[PDB]
RNA sequence: GGUAUG
RNA sequence: UUGAGUCUCGUAGAGGGGGGUAGAAUUCCAGGUGUAGCGGUGAAAUGCGUAGAGAUCUGGAGGAAUACCGGUGGCGAAGGCGGCCCCCUGGACGAAGACUGACGCUCAGGUGCGAAAGCGUGGGGAGCAAACAGGAUUAGAUACCCUGGUAGUCCACGCCGUAAACGAUGUCGACUUGGAGGUUGUGCCGGCGUGGCUUCCGGAGCUAACGCGUUAAGUCGACCGCCUGGGGAGUACGGCCGCAAGGUUAAAACUCAAAUGAAUUGACGGGGGCCCGCACAAGCGGUGGAGCAUGUGGUUUAAUUCGAUGCAACGCGAAG
RNA sequence: GCGGGGUGGAGCAGGGUAGCUCGUCGGGCUCAUAACCCGAAGGUCGUCGGUUCAAAUCCGGCCCCCGC
């Protein structure tokens, strides 16, 4: 039945996406301000971020760059979210983060 | 109810969908029944199986009339085209006048933007 | 590419269903549950023992069109392989009740 | 594309008439090239290489 | 049938 | 009087301006019939529909554009120009004459015309649709795709003055083998000529080559425009023009040793065409799970000797 | 003060009848990487029971915990 409305109403109640935005260990400011852009954007219309940070062959044995990024992100990004999970162990080559909107 | 001697079976093909309805001479509704309300959905409807079956559901909502001449006026360029005249006479209809309304502009209005696909 | 009849009852189909049956080149193993198949068959039903095997094909038989070489080769394919996945205790048994059904 | 099943006609036949008549008529040609917008520069561009190729053709028919 | 990148 | 004009008669043409009008179609509105879907995509969803949609039929309203004819057909200086009819109007061409008597050609500056977008003011607004809104897709998707949708697209008047405004080929004149077509005159007796415009091929010649080739990019003459390595830059500054957007005229420092054109051989293509191989398909049996053998990586070690590493290292050098 | 909820590491579904997402690890695919694909490990589900044939489920306590 037109029933269906019901839900087509019921349907304008909401939804959250995880986007997810990688980072790389180098990345430059211009880029890290666009992304976090991105994120800010992201996060204010109300979904989550899973930032990804993905070392590539021997950048692996560096990792401590890399959570400096990561770690740059959160203190920007301060106000506006709070931090559902860090990593600390590097599986894979990668560092998960996920943000969800304060 | 009223009893029709003459009908006149609308099969709107279109590209996605096949309507098929059938009216009385002067284009009063009896029944219709689509390729959608067919039991297919989405790209499915789109095939002249199931624009076959459309046909079949639309006879057999028109039985009580008791019509035995159809004139068929399909429209469009539908992947379902024949398949419903087709099952239309197995439905037992003496198919008379067979006959390609379809619209075209003598020029008309701008059609909209190609895909880019 | 880009470019023998069965010595019991001369029906090169049995000869053929044999070879289907057939593990390992052990073909006499075969033939013996087969013809043990086919008079168990004959039993249980009561004809020459090519009727019935040929009346349990019929069943079996697909008519993409199939031509009628591949669907004896697709039935008797059929037949052992849904012979084999059974509970009966032998694969002469298991072969005579999947015949049977 | 008007077809009058006449006198005493099959519907097999009957069918093949029309679908033909349509043919000849040219609906489905009409009714697909007018589904989106062709501009000006596009249609003469399109009967240009039409004319390119069936004259081509000729020259490809005689020389041979 | 169509994903990018060395 | 041979260039250039005028006159007489006729011909073809979407040449221009104005007015009227026809049929088809989309949308919308009002009704009738009717009943649960419609619409859309790669797949969906947004959207629309029981306040009755979509479909079908009758009537009405409004705007925009003119299927077929339609053609490497026609016309125009170029931009461009396509229903039909009338009114006003420009050019071209042919036939015979008659007439004027070099009145010509080109043209810096100047003047006008000049697609689309855009701008101002006032109308109009069906369809379409920058922006935008929502729905998707995705790593992201400020896109391509879907549903909507505003400016605009239309009209009047004024402005803008640019486009791959291209034949990427200035205008005018003369000369220089051919072939096959198209379109439009005309003479003579379908044929035989003879003019205009136009398409394709090709000779000499020309050209870096590609190609051009009596419609020249050939052979010559008149006059104009323009170029002088790439980037910086059609930018800055100044002037002029514009309501604005911007246009036009137009450098330099600096830096580079190239940038570039055509063609050749490969290779490559989510270009096309034709083939083959247990390549796929059809089968039959395996590997991947288990235990164990064996090699390798890794890790460990005092040492786990060295070598082999996609196919083409890994029961390989090592047949112990 | 008043509530919500405490569910594999992650967070979120779920009167009995525990997933889903992303981690987490390994594999597959590729010349290689991301993408893609498969498998496994992770809970006993706040706690405490009562109570229900059923305890994530029901009912209360308690631990709460943040929102407030
Ligand atoms: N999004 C991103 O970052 O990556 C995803 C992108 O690479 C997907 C990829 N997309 C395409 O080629 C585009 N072609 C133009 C039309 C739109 C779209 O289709 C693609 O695979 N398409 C599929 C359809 C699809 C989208 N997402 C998942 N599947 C597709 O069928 N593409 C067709 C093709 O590749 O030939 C074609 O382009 C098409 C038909 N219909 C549509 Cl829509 N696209
Ligand atoms: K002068
Ligand atoms: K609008
Ligand atoms: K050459
Ligand atoms: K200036
Ligand atoms: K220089
Ligand atoms: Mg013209
Ligand atoms: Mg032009
Ligand atoms: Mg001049
Ligand atoms: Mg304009
Ligand atoms: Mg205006
Ligand atoms: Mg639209
Ligand atoms: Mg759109
Ligand atoms: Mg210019
Ligand atoms: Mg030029
Ligand atoms: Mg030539
Ligand atoms: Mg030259
Ligand atoms: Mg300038």
């Amino acid at each position: 039945e037109k029933s269906k409305s019901s839900k087509e109403q019921k349907k304008k109640q909401k939804v959250i996406q995880v986007k997810e935005i990688k980072f790389r260990p180098g990345t430059d400011e211009g880029d890290y301000q666009v992304k976090l852009r991105s994120l800010i954007r992201f996060l204010e219309e109300g979904d989550k971020a899973k930032i990804t940070l993905r070392f590539r062959g021997r950048e692996m044995a560096h990792q401590q760059i890399g959570m400096e990024v990561l770690n740059r992100v959160k203190d920007d990004l301060q106000e506006l979210a709070v931090v559902e999970s860090f990593p600390t162990k590097i599986e894979g080559r990668q560092m998960i983060m996920v943000l969800a909107p304060k | 109810r009223k009893q029709v001697s003459d009908g006149v079976a609308h099969i709107h093909a279109s590209f996605n969908n096949t309507i098929v309805t059938i009216t009385d001479r002067q284009g009063n509704a009896l029944g219709w029944a689509t390729a959608g309300g067919s039991g297919f959905r989405g790209s499915r409807k789109s095939t002249p199986f199931a624009a076959q079956v459309a046909a079949e559901r639309c006879a057999d909502a028109v039985k009580e009339y008791g019509i035995k001449n159809l004139e068929v006026m399909v429209k469009g360029p539908g992947p379902g085209r024949e398949s419903t005249i087709r099952a239309l006479n197995a439905a037992g209809f003496r198919i008379t006048n067979i006959t390609d309304v379809t619209p075209i502009p003598h020029x008309g209005c701008r059609p909209p933007k190609k895909r880019r696909v | 590419p880009r470019r023998l009849p069965d010595p019991k009852f001369g029906s090169e189909l049995l000869a053929k269903f044999v070879n289907i049956l057939m593990v390992d080149g052990k073909k006499s193993t075969a033939e013996s549950i087969v013809y043990s198949a086919l008079e168990t068959l004959a039993q249980r039903s009561g004809k020459s023992e090519l009727e019935a095997f040929e009346v349990a094909l019929e069943n079996v038989r697909p008519t993409v069109e199939v031509r009628p070489v591949r669907r004896n080769a697709l039935a008797m394919r059929w037949i052992v392989e849904a012979a084999r996945k059974r509970g009966d205790k032998s694969m002469a048994l298991r072969l005579a009740n999947e015949l049977s059904d | 594309p008007v077809i009058k099943v006449r006198e005493n006609e099959p519907f097999d036949v009957a069918l093949r008439r029309f679908k033909r008549s349509c043919e000849k008529a040219g609906v489905l040609a009409e009714v697909r090239r007018r589904e989106f917008y062709e501009k000006p520069t596009t249609e003469r561009k399109r009967a240009k290489a039409s004319a390119v190729k069936r004259h081509a053709k000729k020259l490809a028919r005689e020389n041979a």
